[PDB]
């Protein structure tokens, strides 16, 4: 395995609806702490990466 | 519409819980038990009051809300309901469906039991309100109604999924009726045109039980913000 393989490896370890997309609750969990700054990593997140704005980071919005 | 997913007034499996046992972004209150999948908001037993709200509230002109829920119990009847709320304070604990009396926004009652007899129920009920008027209880809010539906989601093969969509100033309730595991089978149910309510709010989902009891379970609540 690749890199770039384990990176999709973990995109859809933390995928549980199956729909190839990452939202803000799929992304919580994979940062297994207070209430307030996981909503501002999460919203960091969605801000920087998600560049369509429809509220889930997708595998080309991952990879970068 | 373009649709925007919202974490923050969302919940879902299968790690609904933090290892404290809350749901993120939301307060639980009565006797409602999140576990991993699903949120049992009122279990089984007699005279029962759970609830779940938003712990912030949303400030969107257009939403949409998808649940997905399971009511189940015994008999061929089962009491008293959920609800799914919009309002401007968290109506934590009260005597409406597990929830406070004399909200002010929107709550979308789904009823099993029928408390004035009229041979009409399981049924879905929209009911406004400001701030100062009762639910009444007795009558199954029928005469506070803005719209209504017949609709039995109790003990259905599959979850029974409700979307509730406020766009341009209407509010439409469409039922998936749990015979399918078909996500996207949804029903008309009800519909008010012209409708305003808050400009934020909570989100909320809340259940009751009385002498008769079926178990509430929510498996999810998933909220969009819409744009045009
Ligand atoms: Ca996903
Ligand atoms: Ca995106
Ligand atoms: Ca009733
Ligand atoms: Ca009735
Ligand atoms: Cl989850």
């Amino acid at each position: 395995m690749s890199p770039q393989e384990l990176q999709l490896h973990y995109f859809k370890m933390h995928d549980y609806d199956g729909n190839n997309l990452l939202d803000g609750l799929e992304l919580s969990t994979a940062i297994t702490m207070s209430e307030d700054e996981l909503i501002n990593i999460i919203d960091g997140v969605l801000r920087d990466d998600d560049k369509n704005n429809d509220g889930y980071i997708d595998y080309a919005e991952f990879a970068k | 519409p373009h649709r925007r997913f919202e974490y923050k007034y969302s919940f879902k499996g299968p790690h609904l819980v933090q290892s404290d046992g809350t749901v993120p972004f939301w307060a639980h209150a009565g006797n409602a038990i999140p576990s991993s999948d699903q949120i049992r908001v009122a279990p089984s037993l007699k005279s029962q009051r759970g609830s779940v709200w938003t712990k912030t509230k949303a400030a969107f002109e257009n939403w949409e809300v998808e649940v997905t829920f399971r009511v189940t119990g015994r008999g061929r009847i089962g009491a008293d309901g959920l609800a799914i709320w919009y309002a401007e304070n968290q109506g934590l604990e009260g005597p409406v469906f597990g929830s406070a009396d004399l909200w002010n926004g929107v709550g979308i009652f789904f009823d099993s039991f029928d408390n004035d007899g009229k041979k009409n129920n399981p049924a879905i009920v929209i009911i406004g309100n400001n701030g100062q008027i009762h639910y009444d209880h007795q009558n199954d809010g029928a005469s506070q109604a803005l719209a209504s539906c017949q609709r039995d989601f109790r003990n259905k093969p599959y979850p029974v999924r409700a979307k509730i969509t406020y766009y341009q100033n209407t509010l439409t309730v469409m039922i998936n009726n749990g015979f399918t595991p078909d996500k996207n089978d949804y029903e008309f149910c009800a519909k008010v045109e012209n409708m305003i309510i808050p400009a934020q709010g909570h989100f909320g989902i809340s259940a009751a039980t009385g002498g008769l009891a079926d178990d509430h379970d929510v498996l999810s609540f998933l909220t969009f913000q819409l744009t045009e």
